[PDB]
């Protein structure tokens, strides 16, 4: 239904299946020969270089949580607190 | 409300939704003797105004059927009388913590 | 997948809309006509006749033929051939509503058989649910037999208002093998109902009157229940089998086809020639026979279609049909590619994430990796390196989307890899697998592991990864899946992966410990008694791989420098740990060296053992985990394995018969411990032969013989042993497994070394099979222990003829409810399983499930993931308001009350400020507010309880973190501790919501905690306790703030298969029908595996139906106030009471011919009839046992028949009680029902059903004067059959602390809400009788879902495989096919939002992974380059 | 050796130690059919059908059969058998994909409806290894 940056309610955390499918879907995107926004400081794991794109978090992607109901609220890895 | 002692005339009884909007309900005696809503494991429910609902649902994007039900003939739905569509808040002691809220429509 | 591109645009299935095929479209899909029943030889040449199968649908030998269509065998499903039925036919499956149907139409003109104007019929065309809108009007038409031609209206019932016409009765149907007959009434008329005729009614239905019936206008009518068109499925359903040429082998399918078709010409063939009138019908059901034993096989009308050589035949249905078939066997289960299984070891060298796979399966497992620049020159290395040695791989792809076969392909050598290729790989060190153990039922069963290529064939794991794996090398063999995408192998990286499973959510703690060698040597080398010298104190310092390369400063240092086992073992435990224990006699100085310190990752006192190291809670690991982080730990198993390992390697361990002989002494006074424990029994035998013996509340004099008998023996063995146990030197290698804990318990040392010990069927000893003894070796009435079944040989000695043949008997049973109770375990397991799948806590924290019925509004009704939970104290509750005073209160205004200034900074510029006792007191109105809340809701005083945030450690660290010293006085302001503590809370957030409902609910999912919290961090606690310092203070808040936050549920976890899995695990271990109360009968209540059916299943007859009441409140200890209402529930009738009845010739109404009688008479005459006496004679026993009085028994026989029956009666005083009386053309006759009458239908005193009732001393704990909590025992009475409507308004009991083991009333009486409580109580139970854990929130969660809908949903095909869950779903279980049918029956409409619906789609199902999508922000992906 | 699984000397293993024969043992007949057809033992290839197996033919004899001294190992053939069919289908027998040894003993017979009949034994040994069982 759609829902503004506002009114906002989920938490301001990363579920682990968050980051976990982000994380996997980046490093896939990578190695599916896709542009890297950081300096590979010499890695040649399209995971550990998604890990590192992460924790810099350059990462251009928004979950998009779906409610019940369904409407959703949008969420960037750049928001979005990775605590762990 | 009607208290009957033995029983009623199941000629007499198919004459209470006759009359509306006024409603009419039906109580045994050996019913009444004891109110279980004083028992150690039924906890107290509550009536929620077509307001407090409407509004219960809107905060929780809930579509009526999603709510937990409680049955029209339900003990508790009769000592307080509920009718199709109201709902009820049940709010239990809990060890998870101390308190519990909860909902239930009534079918 | 399936090769080949296509403009086609690529979707997701999203609806699944069942319906039925209406003649018209079978056709239309349709391109077979499909007319000869032959399958080819076109006179035998080969190909296929333009007749069965190929008339252009799909083919066989190879050739793209398929009208054009080509793309030929593989990328071309069949196409729909059709073949026109010469008359109408049942489907098989529908013949059951077929029929319903029109007992709800009447014939002719078609119509319902009751409108609007019936008004107990709106009432049904009102519930909105096509699927009891109609069993609801069919239960009101199955009646009405005459279509009305008019009916009353809503005014007078003298005028008659008309609607449809023609009232041609309507006649009753039954069903007679596949056909329809019904009958006219006056003498029957029984005619067969001709389906040409059904169909037509049917047709005439009309479109509101479809509706209003369980159907549809469009995709679901009901003429179509009827065949008339027959789809014919090609050939990829019912595919042959060749031998090469000339040898073809088909179908079972095909052959009905074959048959039906067959069978269609014959017919067809008659009404065109000498058509026989009624000898057609005589193969028209043979049509309707195939047409419908095609599709079902397996009917009630017995003929079971059988295809020469007996073979039985395949039903369609018969391939769906769960377990081995289509929907539960393919689709939920498949068999998969890059798999692997062997045969499992130890490596007391790989790391606990780690699996040891060996080359020969690396080198045939592939890992199709992507051609890129990082890798090119690593990757075409292996492709060079060829599919055989091992760094390499087995296959190369082009963009083209073609094979390479890197072990042929003459380029195998050349080739130039290219960016955008693939080269499946050959698995390497470090690869992410998914590793596992069957049977799974446990998250733990599969968890991703390192990979770490190895020699020989067997797949290695780590010892501490046994037990979630629950596996022995015994010849255990594992299996093994490949990830296969770089998503994939994240999935199994950051969720499954062991070190990520190392805490279990279904008991809150750690599930991998620490095992035998490493274990049972980790002791042995902590010891104070334990020293290492140099040489080797080295050696072990280098096999830990983080070791800061530091030799440590002896501990000892004198002549010869030494270094204690615990000291260098010290090295693999990292820096920040900190540990407090205290076992037994521990005194930071334990001389014992028990419980154990450890410090800024340094053993300070103690010897490590289990409780240490083990998956105990608070134990070493637990605290690491949490502390430092999962991958930590598992790093940390390595090091002290390795360390430990390693020096055990070398002080070497034993075990031998040694460690089973006790001293000498030791084994006589055991012996004589045995024969004095003989005559114990001996004497207790004679003086029960001589009968002497108290029946004892323990029923039955024999029956309490023994349990005196047994309870002497045992009370023997038990103690017979704890001589030996402890005679066993602290160097007993046994012992020694013991004391570590690594194997064995002291039990394992008396029956080794002592004795053994009496065995047991059922309970009883030994019984008597051979008439009145044991063995054809003993003497007839012998009742000694030696017969009984004593086994009084330690193993050591060994047993005898006699013993030896008991004690087997005795074994040999577990052996046996474990082969039952596995035949019911497994289906319980799965149901659960089943009934929670889509369960999973939504984005809004509610807990829901694949429809939006919510179930929770919070996890376990908090919101905490079962991860970050233990058992921590609620000091509030316990101790006296004396004490509770003397710890939280602080007055400012009070030389006694205040803080003493040694402890506060601002201590003395405090005494005497007035408004801070405002604050200062605000807190202890609260602390107090809450003791109040918490023992209103823990009424048993239990403090102890499951909640995140282990607040005793958290300090505990912020403790020698900041190297605090008692001596010195804080520098908090007492401002900064309530204020701050009141802060923290508002922080704690667990739901986040803008609004009021919300916000509110949120003070509550935290409310039990904070409690906690408070109970901690009270002012007077914070200071005088643990000196903590702003800095301190401020940190404890801090970490509490988070480690909370990381406690909460991630909006994901598919709790709903977790719950399940959680009881079911333990489901699966529970013993089978075990009684311990037989030997004891009539106190016999229904316990364990047996009972849990009984639940799930919502049985009404249960085995124990009993029901425990309580008295009213003062009516406690009163003793005798008991009996007074047993007997005013315990059902009495005249037949307990009475001791004989007779039937007299007396027709001197003023004397009986009976002497003993006479005095009695006299008496009714000083202060007609008939010459029938009956007289009773009662028991006067039976009379004080239940209260009773000769008045009121008569008194009730005669207002029992009341006028019409003359009655007497003895005084209470007489030596015999009696009952006299007579009637008032057959008297003996009609004075006989009277004499039953009078034994079975009538009461005296008591509730109907309610049998037996006893009374009870149980020990309630209550709040005392005094504050302290205390064992005040009371009285009750435990029924033995339940009535509680009654039993409840009964004067006596406490009609609120009632309550039914029988849940299923307690729901009925007292309201469901209650009901839950007791079905939540009654399921804890059956568990924890087992000592299994099992968090709350689990079976939490199976009891809200159970209930929920109204009252009592059942887990089983009876229950919740109903509900209003798509059809998919509920086709995945026990209903299979007959679901579907009545589907698309009903046009039912699938979300595809359940697992199940995706599992069968093969799509991504929401689910944890897959609870939400992602997104490329293409406006955050420009400002992302420099 | 931890948890139900033990350490065993090697040296002794090759000094002969638990070292076990292995025998296994194929069977085939040329099958008849009354309107004269009959299979038969030869080594065919080629020749119209294609149909044969992936094997290695060449350890075969000229009747159909392999040695005794012979290597098996892989697929390899063991029993060559032709069924004329309206003329080259294979009904050859090959060693169980995953075995390989020696051939031990052969031997041809009659079986009642004068058919020829054939008991190929392949053996092999099995010395304790790891994964193995004791
Ligand atoms: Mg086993
Ligand atoms: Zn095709
Ligand atoms: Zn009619």
């Amino acid at each position: 239904k759609a829902i503004p940056k506002d009114q906002r309610a989920t938490t301001p955390y990363m579920t682990k299946y968050e980051r976990a499918r982000i994380l996997g879907t980046r490093a896939l995107q990578i190695s599916m020969n896709a542009p890297v926004f950081v300096d590979l400081e010499g890695e040649t794991d399209p995971l550990r270089i998604a890990m590192k794109e992460l924790a810099e978090k350059k990462i251009p992607l928004v979950i998009r949580r779906y409610l019940p109901d369904g409407s959703f609220e949008d969420w960037s890895v750049e928001e979005l607190i990775v605590d762990l | 409300i009607f208290v009957y002692q033995n029983n009623i005339t199941p000629s007499a009884m198919k004459l209470v939704p006759s009359i509306p909007p006024a409603t009419i309900e039906t109580f045994n005696e050996a019913a009444l003797v004891v109110n279980i809503t004083h028992h150690e494991l039924v906890p107290k429910h509550i009536r929620l105004s077509s307001d407090e609902k409407r509004e219960l649902l809107k905060r929780y994007r809930l579509k009526e059927s999603q709510l937990p039900r409680i049955q029209r003939a339900d003990p508790v739905a009769l000592y307080l009388g509920l009718k199709r569509g109201e709902v009820v808040k049940i709010i239990r002691k809990s060890e998870t913590s101390g308190r519990y809220a909860s909902y239930r429509i009534c079918m | 997948v399936g090769q080949q591109y296509s403009s086609a645009p690529l979707r997701t299935v999203k609806e699944v809309q069942f319906g039925l095929f209406s003649p018209e479209e079978v056709r239309a899909i349709s391109v077979a006509k499909i007319r000869f029943p032959e399958t080819m030889d076109e006179t035998q040449t080969r190909a296929k006749i333009g007749g069965l199968n190929d008339p252009r649908l799909g083919s066989i030998d190879r050739n793209l033929k398929c009208q054009t269509c080509q793309e030929g065998m593989n990328e071309c499903p069949g196409h729909f051939g059709h073949i026109d039925l010469a008359k109408p036919v049942f489907h098989v499956g529908f013949i059951a509503k077929i029929k319903k149907v029109c007992e709800c139409v009447c014939m002719h003109c078609g119509k319902l058989l009751l409108d609007e104007h019936n008004e107990l019929m709106r009432q049904a065309l009102a519930i909105k649910d096509s699927k009891k809108r109609f069993a609801a009007i069919w239960t009101l038409c199955k009646t009405k037999m005459v279509c009305e031609t008019d009916v009353p209206s809503e005014d007078d019932p003298t005028q008659l208002v008309s609607r449809g016409g023609c009232g041609n009765t309507q006649p009753t149907i039954r069903k007679d093998g596949l056909k329809l007959v019904g009958s006219w009434k006056d003498e029957p008329e029984l005619r067969v109902l001709s389906t040409e005729e059904i169909l037509n009614i049917f047709k005439h239905i009309s479109v509101k009157d479809f509706t209003s019936l369980g159907f549809n206008e469009v995709f679901s009518r009901p003429e179509w229940m009827i065949l008339t068109c027959l789809p014919v499925p090609p050939p990829p359903v019912r595919p042959s089998i060749s031998f090469n040429e000339s040898q073809r082998g088909e179908d079972d399918l095909t052959f009905k086809l074959a048959d039906i078709l067959k069978a269609n010409i014959s017919l067809e063939t008659l009404e065109h020639n000498g058509a026989p009138h009624h000898a057609i019908e005589e193969a028209e059901s043979l049509l309707q026979f195939h047409v419908a034993t095609y599709m079902d096989n397996d009917i009630a009308g017995q003929p079971q279609a059988l295809q020469k050589s007996g073979r039985p035949v395949k039903s369609i249905r018969a391939r769906l049909k769960g377990k081995e078939g289509r929907i539960r066997g393919n689709l939920m289960g498949k068999r998969v590619d890059f798999s692997a299984r062997t045969v499992i070891s130890g490596d007391p060298n790989l790391e606990l994430d780690q699996v040891g796979v060996p080359k020969s399966i690396a080198k045939t497992l592939t890992y199709p990796e992507v051609v890129t620049p990082y890798n090119i020159d690593r990757l075409t290395q292996l492709v060079r390196n060829g599919p055989n040695e091992h760094p390499g791989a087995k296959y190369v792809i082009r963009d083209s989307g073609d094979r390479i076969d890197l072990r042929y392909s003459k380029r195998a050598g050349d080739i130039q890899l290219q960016y955008g290729w693939k080269v499946e790989r050959h698995i390497m060190d470090n690869d992410p697998v998914l590793f596992n153990r069957q049977p799974s039922l446990h998250k733990m069963s599969m968890m991703a592991h390192r990979v770490k290529v190895i020699p020989y064939s067997t797949f290695r794991l780590n010892l501490s990864v046994t037990s979630p794996y629950n596996a022995d090398f015994d010849g255990d063999e594992m299996n093994l899946h490949v990830p296969q995408s770089e998503e994939t192998r994240a999935e199994l990286s950051q969720l499954c992966a062991v070190p990520l499973q190392i805490v279990s959510p279904q008991s809150n703690k750690p599930c991998m410990g620490i095992v035998q060698d490493t274990l049972c040597g980790i002791r042995k080398l902590t010891l104070r008694d334990t020293f290492i010298e140099l040489d080797q104190v080295l050696n072990m310092l280098y096999w830990v791989p983080d070791w800061d390369g530091v030799i440590p400063t002896p501990a000892i240092i004198k002549p010869k420098p030494l270094w204690s086992g615990k000291q260098i073992l010290s090295v693999a435990i990292p820096n920040g740990i900190h540990l407090q224990r205290f076992d037994e006699g521990t005194t930071l100085l334990s001389p014992k060296d028990n419980g154990m310190l450890i410090i800024d990752g340094q053993i300070i006192f103690g010897v490590v053992e289990k409780k240490t190291v083990g998956s105990s809670n608070g134990g070493l690991i637990h605290v690491v985990t949490r502390e430092k982080g999962p991958q930590v730990c598992a790093k940390l198993f390595g090091n002290i394995q390795k360390v430990v390992n390693f020096w055990l390697l070398h002080n070497g361990f034993s075990t031998g018969i040694g460690d089973t002989i006790a001293d000498g002494p030791t084994m006589r006074e055991i012996t004589e411990t045995i024969a004095e424990a003989k005559k114990k029994v001996l004497d207790v035998t004679k003086e029960a032969q001589a009968n002497l013996l108290t029946a004892k509340h323990g029923m039955t004099l024999r029956e309490s013989f023994e349990d005196n008998v047994v309870r002497f023996l045992n009370e023997a063995r038990d103690k017979a042993g704890r001589l030996a146990e402890v005679n066993l030197k602290d160097l007993n290698n046994v012992k020694q497994m013991v004391m570590a804990g690594s194997k064995g318990s002291f039990i394992n040392i008396a029956q080794m070394s002592a004795c053994v010990g009496q065995q047991s069927v059922e309970g009883k000893r030994i019984a008597f099979g051979f008439v009145d003894r044991t063995l054809p070796h003993f003497s007839k009435d012998d009742y000694s222990p030696e017969s009984k079944g004593f086994v009084e040989n330690s193993y050591l000695r060994g047993l005898t003829p006699q013993e030896f043949f008991f004690h087997a008997m005795g074994g040999r049973e577990g052996l046996i409810d474990t082969a039952v109770k596995t035949a019911e375990t497994g289906y319980i397991q799965r149901r659960l399983v089943k009934a929670l799948e889509d369960i999973m806590v939504h984005y809004d924290n509610t807990t829901r499930n694949s429809l939006g019925n919510v179930i929770q509004f919070i996890y376990g009704e908090d919101g905490m993931d079962a991860a970050h939970i233990e058992k921590q104290s609620l000091d509030t509750i316990g101790g006296s308001d004396a004490a509770f005073e003397k710890r939280y209160r602080v007055d400012l205004l009070n030389t006694d009350h205040t803080l003493d200034p040694s402890l506060l900074e601002s201590g003395s510029e405090i005494l005497g400020d007035l408004k801070l006792q405002v604050l200062l007191d605000e807190e202890y109105k609260q602390l107090v507010k809450d003791r109040k809340f918490l023992r209103e809701v823990f009424v048993d005083g239990e403090a102890n309880w499951p909640l995140p945030v282990n607040i005793r450690r958290i300090i505990q660290n912020a403790q020698q973190t900041f190297h605090i010293d008692h001596t010195k006085p804080s520098d908090l302001t007492i401002k900064d501790i309530v204020l701050g503590v009141k802060d923290l809370q508002e922080n704690l957030l667990v739901l986040r919501g803008k609004n009021e409902i919300i916000q509110n609910a949120q003070r509550d999912a935290v409310t039990l905690f904070c409690c906690l919290l408070r109970s901690r961090l009270a002012t007077r606690r914070v200071l005088q306790e643990y000196r903590l310092t702003k800095q301190a203070f401020d940190w404890v808040l801090s970490n509490i703030e988070a480690q909370f936050l990381r406690s909460v549920v991630h909006p994901g976890e598919m709790v709903g298969v977790l719950a399940a899995q959680s009881i079911g695990e333990p489901a699966t271990q529970m013993t089978l029908n075990t009684f311990h109360f037989a030997g004891v009968a009539s106190k016999k209540v229904t316990s364990g595996v047996p009972r849990l059916k009984e639940i799930l299943n919502v049985a009404k007859n249960m085995k124990t139906p009993s029901l425990t009441v309580y008295l009213e409140p003062g009516h406690a200890a009163d003793q005798e106030q008991a009996k007074l209402i047993r007997s005013a529930i315990e059902h009495t009738t005249l037949k307990s009471v009475t001791i004989a009845s007779e039937i007299y010739y007396d027709p001197d109404p003023r004397s009986t011919v009976i002497p003993e009688d006479e005095e009695i008479i006299q008496l009714h005459f000083s202060l007609q009839q008939s010459p029938w006496l009956l007289r009773l004679e009662l028991d006067r026993a039976a009379m004080n046992d239940k209260d009773l009085t000769m008045g009121q028994v008569g008194e009730r026989i005669k207002q029992t028949f009341k006028n019409d029956l003359f009655v007497i009666w003895s005084e209470d005083n007489d030596e015999k009680l009696i009952i006299r009386c007579r009637v008032v053309a057959e008297e003996d006759h009609m004075l006989k029902k009277i004499e039953n009458t009078m034994l079975e239908n009538i009461t005296l005193r008591g509730v109907e059903n309610i049998e037996r009732v006893v009374m009870m001393k149980y020990d309630r704990k209550v709040p005392s004067p005094t504050g302290e909590y205390v064992k005040e025992p009371e009285w009750v009475l435990e029924t033995d059959g339940v009535n509680l409507s009654e039993v409840m308004t009964v004067p006596g009991i406490d009609p609120t602390r009632i309550y039914t083991n029988s849940f299923i009333d307690i729901m009925e009486v007292l309201g469901i809400e209650a009901g839950r409580a007791a079905l939540y109580k009654e399921v804890y139970n059956v568990i924890a009788s087992d000592g299994s854990y099992v968090n709350y929130r689990h079976m939490a969660l199976l009891v809200d879902v159970m209930t929920t809908q109204g009252g009592l949903t059942s887990v089983t095909r009876h229950g919740f495989n109903r509900s209003n869950t798509g059809a998919l779903m509920r086709c995945s279980f026990e209903e299979t096919v007959e679901i579907l049918f009545e589907a698309g029956a009903s046009a039912e409409l699938d979300d595809c939002r359940g697992v199940s619906e995706n599992v069968i789609l093969g799509q991504m199902a929401p689910i944890g992974t897959g609870a939400f999508d992602v997104m490329i922000d293409e406006e955050s992906l420009v400002k992302y380059m420099p | 050796n931890q948890e139900d699984s033990m350490i065993m000397n090697q040296s002794s293993i090759d000094r002969g130690l638990f070292r076990s024969l292995f025998f296994r043992s194929y069977m085939d007949q040329e099958k008849k059919y009354g309107m004269s057809i009959t299979e038969t033992f030869e080594k065919p290839q080629r020749t119209n059908t294609l149909r044969m197996k992936h094997g290695t033919y060449d350890k075969l004899d000229d009747d159909g059969l392999i040695a005794p001294g012979v290597r098996v190992s892989g697929e390899d053939v063991i029993i060559g058998k032709t069924t004329p069919i309206s003329s080259k289908r294979d009904a050859s027998t090959p060693l169980r994909s995953t075995e390989n040894g020696i051939v031990d003993q052969v031997l041809v017979t009659t079986n009642q409806d004068g058919l020829k009949f054939v008991k190929v034994r392949v053996r092999t040994t099995k010395i304790p290894q790891i994964g193995d069982k004791f």
